[PDB]
């Protein structure tokens, strides 16, 4: 799971 | 002040209670935090509930004689008391030294009390900017984008909604850092700017005071607080410290791939091959070709689900995995007839939004499976 910030 | 007395009809005072035992529940710390707070004078009893952090008060008019007064008493072992009294019962509650007492009938009941001295007060405060605003706009914006704000992230300042006014729109933003939620309405009147971080706790109890049909909501925000008005209850929360992120900053650029399918058949593919994802990864692959979308799921027992589901698209092959759980929730959310998803690659976010509204928007980060 990649984070948006 | 010091014999406090009332009586009032059973069904004036059982939604009140309902309603400020609400902060209330789960981990004994202060005893007096399970107890809500009694207070008559001139005309009025009010009742609080608090957890330090947030307090809900709800007034009830007095009819019949009264004395002035305060204590605080458990708050569930009274709201079950006048919840299993009979329909159209008078409850009688007075102290009597550090008891309090309730009768109703050939009814009695002495509960343990702990002083209103000691009862916490959230500190005062000044309000900056105050609106009005039907109950149903305040729970369009909160079911809108709740599912998104995170549990307990160390970015405490994710743990809770933004709430924003700017212009005619009231907005709320929430998000965990693997998706967010935004959703703007309009407020029918020119407000200053501002935007403030309201707890996630506090954005539950908020919320569960929108039982009310057509009684408007008056919502006051201070630097530091925010206060909810509606009917007889009074709702104050602290404020969340931090630097909200930017959603106009986390929406996709120029995404240059824009796909539209049915919202529910969408959902229950998604619902469907999920069965078959990872339990904890939850990760399924979506691959989008000409009018055409593929979803694959697969988990450690190597079994696999896949639905094929003819969509509206036409631009380049791409591959994305997801969280399904991410997707599920904002086709959950979306309740609409046709969805779009804007994408761009395979590692970029998406956005994915109603058809027909642009009121709402949400962005979901892919996994790389």
């Amino acid at each position: 799971q990649a984070a948006l910030f | 002040a010091s014999h406090m007395k009332f009586t009032v009809e059973r069904e004036h005072l059982l939604k009140p209670l309902q309603q400020v035992s609400g902060p209330l529940g789960g981990r004994p710390t202060l005893p007096i935090l399970g107890n809500l707070l009694l207070q008559v004078a001139d005309g009025t009893l009010s009742l609080t509930g608090t957890d330090l952090e947030m307090e809900m008060v709800a007034r009830v008019a007095l009819v019949q004689p009264h004395e002035p007064g305060a204590t605080t008493v458990p708050a569930r072992k009274f709201f079950d008391i006048c919840r299993g009294l009979p329909e159209g019962a008078e409850i009688a509650v007075q102290l009597e030294g550090e008891r309090m007492l309730v009768r109703s009938g050939r009814s009695r009941f002495s509960l343990s009390t702990l002083p209103a001295a000691d009862f916490p007060n959230l500190d005062d405060w000044q309000s900056e900017v105050e609106f009005t605003l039907p109950q149903a706009t305040m729970k369009r914006l909160i079911e809108a984008t709740q599912f998104s704000m995170a549990h307990q992230d160390v970015r405490y300042y994710l743990n809770g909604m933004l709430f924003e006014t700017e212009g005619e729109e009231l907005r709320t933003v929430a998000t965990d850092g693997h998706r967010l939620a935004v959703c703007s309405m309009p407020i029918g009147q020119s407000l200053p700017s501002h935007s403030v971080i309201v707890p996630r706790k506090g954005v539950i109890e908020l919320m569960r005071m929108l039982d009310g049909g057509d009684n408007p909501l008056r919502v006051q925000i201070g630097s530091n607080n925010i206060r909810a008005h509606v009917g007889d209850f009074i709702f104050t929360s602290k404020l969340v410290d931090g630097r909200f992120p930017d959603y106009r900053r986390v929406l996709p650029k120029n995404p240059d791939k824009h796909l539209e399918a049915g919202c529910d058949l969408l959902k229950q593919a998604f619902a469907r091959a999920a069965i078959l994802s990872n339990e904890k990864f939850r990760g399924v692959r979506l691959w989008v070709s000409e009018n055409q979308l593929k979803i694959t799921a697969n988990n450690p027992e190597q079994e696999e689900a896949e639905e094929i589901l003819d969509v509206t698209y036409s631009g380049a092959e791409m591959e994305i995995g997801f969280n399904v759980s991410y997707v599920l929730d904002v086709l959950n959310a979306l309740k609409c007839e046709n969805v779009r998803m804007m994408l761009t690659d395979s590692v970029s976010s998406v956005q994915i939004e109603d058809a027909a509204s642009q009121s709402a928007a949400y962005v979901v980060m892919p996994m790389r499976l």
